[PDB]
């Protein structure tokens, strides 16, 4: 019974490490692009 | 064309960042707790069993 | 004064199992509610951007 | 799958219920400048030129829980059309040398369920016998009829969907081993505690 | 354009209300968890006390522990709250403005 | 891509159902063994009473 | 989204360490003492017996 | 008795470490925005 319950609710510790490492990189790459996006306004200021 | 009163790219990226934030949070929680079903939000049918 | 007792209940373990069942039913309902709520947030974000 | 339990299926069913509800909500709340865009199946013309008669077509289609064919989708309950009980079933449940030949289903307290629902008596009626589905499980049948619109509204507010002046049947599960078999020879008697069932 | 800007602000406020609702649900669920653990312990005690090789003095010990565990459920029922709303009594449904 | 997603998401649960089946089959054999051990003793006893 | 004035995962993990800590304490004590029932808190019913 | 005083008196570590980090980030942000705010009024001169 203990083995059968174990199969239902316990974690993996091989999938989770990979998911964490993927999410971290994508989270980190988002912000640089966010910084890039704001600058594109400053083009117009040169027209004056 | 060139408009400054509102910027529409930044809104899209801000919207697009939370989707990753949520997965990061879930994966962090599972590691520390030690198990998959931390609340009935995950799956209610297995919790009762 | 701890030896003046009332009558012992009958069929106890059935009663305990019924109680556990009620608790589990409530928890399941709450989980369903939360899973419904999250989609609302996603939808509202996209809509306001558009 | 085949290794589940009767009580579990309710949980999955209620989650499915909520997911179904969300589709209708999103369908009938979204708008663009006061025009409902996910109903009624029209088309939509745009003016794109300097002379009349120059337009481009945009067509819409209605999406709900009914136009997709998912109306009444369900995963708990009996499978197939219930039938009557025969000799072989009685023998299987109680033995090869058995006395029982009929069944009788009653309520514990007369007119309790209609009291709990909140509609007048004579809108709820009980069957008198038991039935079986395709897999050999026993069931009891209940029939509900509405008299006026407010009855439909209260029933929906408490979780039952039904149209006024139309009969519909709901089912309740039974346990053959808990029947009463000693009071009357040849008759298994079931008495439901309808005042407290979930 | 005035109509559009009228639509936007309401939707933002709707976001805020939804977040409050999620908070309420989580609080209730935590309280339920603790009640569950207490019930499991009572269950085990009850199986302990049904053996036929026990003395009549023993059963009082089990009974008083059971008494304390039973009192726990009532106190947690009537003391938990969220912003003044007692969430474990009165059998009501609680509506959220989400549009 | 959507039709690929459907298959992946379904097969993942299909993999869990199988472990449930293995658990049931595993549970039954342990019970069977003690029946066997009792019969194996009864036969020896019945040899003695002849 | 992104907030710095509070962090809600560190609270969760801090909360969640104490469960392991208590199990470690009990397991350590049972080894050195040499027996199972060290205080009435273990089981009051068996200590009298 | 020693255990009880320990509970009354000693200091947790995880809490204090998190408080350190929290207080550091705010300090850095404060300095940056303070420079930003001091910079603002330069544009007034351009009028003249």
């Amino acid at each position: 019974l203990s083995a059968s319950r174990s199969r239902i609710q316990d974690a993996d510790y091989a999938t989770e490490v990979s998911n964490m490492t993927r999410a971290q990189i994508l989270q980190q790459a988002g912000t640089s692009v966010l910084a890039q996006a704001n600058q594109t306004t400053q083009n117009v200021l040169s027209l004056l | 064309a060139q408009v400054i009163n509102t910027n529409s790219l930044s809104l899209m990226t801000q919207n697009n960042l939370n989707t990753s934030q949520s997965a990061l949070n879930t994966a962090i929680q599972r590691l520390s707790s030690g198990l998959r079903i931390n609340s009935a939000k995950d799956d209610a049918a297995g919790q009762a069993i | 004064l701890s030896s003046i007792t009332s009558g012992a209940s009958s069929n106890p373990l059935a009663k305990l199992d019924a109680a556990l069942a009620d608790v589990d039913t409530l928890r399941s309902s709450l989980g369903a509610v939360q899973n419904r709520f999250d989609s609302v947030i996603s939808n509202l974000g996209t809509t306001v951007t558009n | 799958t085949g290794s589940n339990s009767a009580s579990d299926l309710q949980s999955i069913q209620d989650e499915i219920k909520q997911r179904l509800e969300e589709i209708n909500r999103v369908s009938e709340q979204t708008q663009f400048n006061g025009v409902k865009v996910l109903a009624k199946d029209t088309k939509m013309n745009i003016q794109v030129g300097a002379n009349d008669g120059e337009i481009i077509a945009i067509d819409l289609k209605e999406i709900t829980a009914k136009t997709l064919g998912l109306d009444g989708f369900n995963v708990s309950g009996p499978k197939g059309t219930p039938a009557a009980l025969v000799a072989a079933d009685y023998q299987a449940a109680y033995g090869t040398t058995t006395n029982v030949t009929t069944t009788a289903v009653t309520e514990s307290s007369a007119n309790a369920l209609a009291g709990r629902l909140g509609v007048a008596n004579g809108s709820v009626a009980l069957a008198a016998t038991a039935e079986k589905d395709d897999n050999g499980n026993w069931y009891a049948t209940v029939t509900i009829t509405a008299g006026s619109a407010t009855e439909v509204s209260t029933l929906k507010a408490k979780g039952f969907e039904v149209e006024n002046g139309v009969a519909k049947e709901f089912y309740i599960a039974l346990d053959p081993q808990s029947a009463d078999v000693t009071t009357t020879a040849g008759t298994a008697a079931f008495a439901l505690d309808t005042a407290n069932i979930q | 354009a005035n109509r559009f800007t009228a639509n936007i602000k309401g939707l933002t406020q709707a976001q805020r209300n939804a977040n409050d609702g999620i908070s309420l649900a989580q609080t209730t669920e935590g309280a339920l968890t603790e009640v569950n653990n207490n019930l499991q312990r009572i269950r085990e005690l009850s199986v302990q006390a049904a053996t036929g090789s026990n003395s009549a003095s023993d059963l009082q010990s089990i009974q008083d522990e059971i008494k304390q565990r039973l009192e726990e459920i009532n106190r947690v029922s009537e003391q938990t709250q969220f912003n003044g709303v007692k969430v474990l009594a009165k059998d009501t449904k609680m509506n959220i403005q989400v549009g």
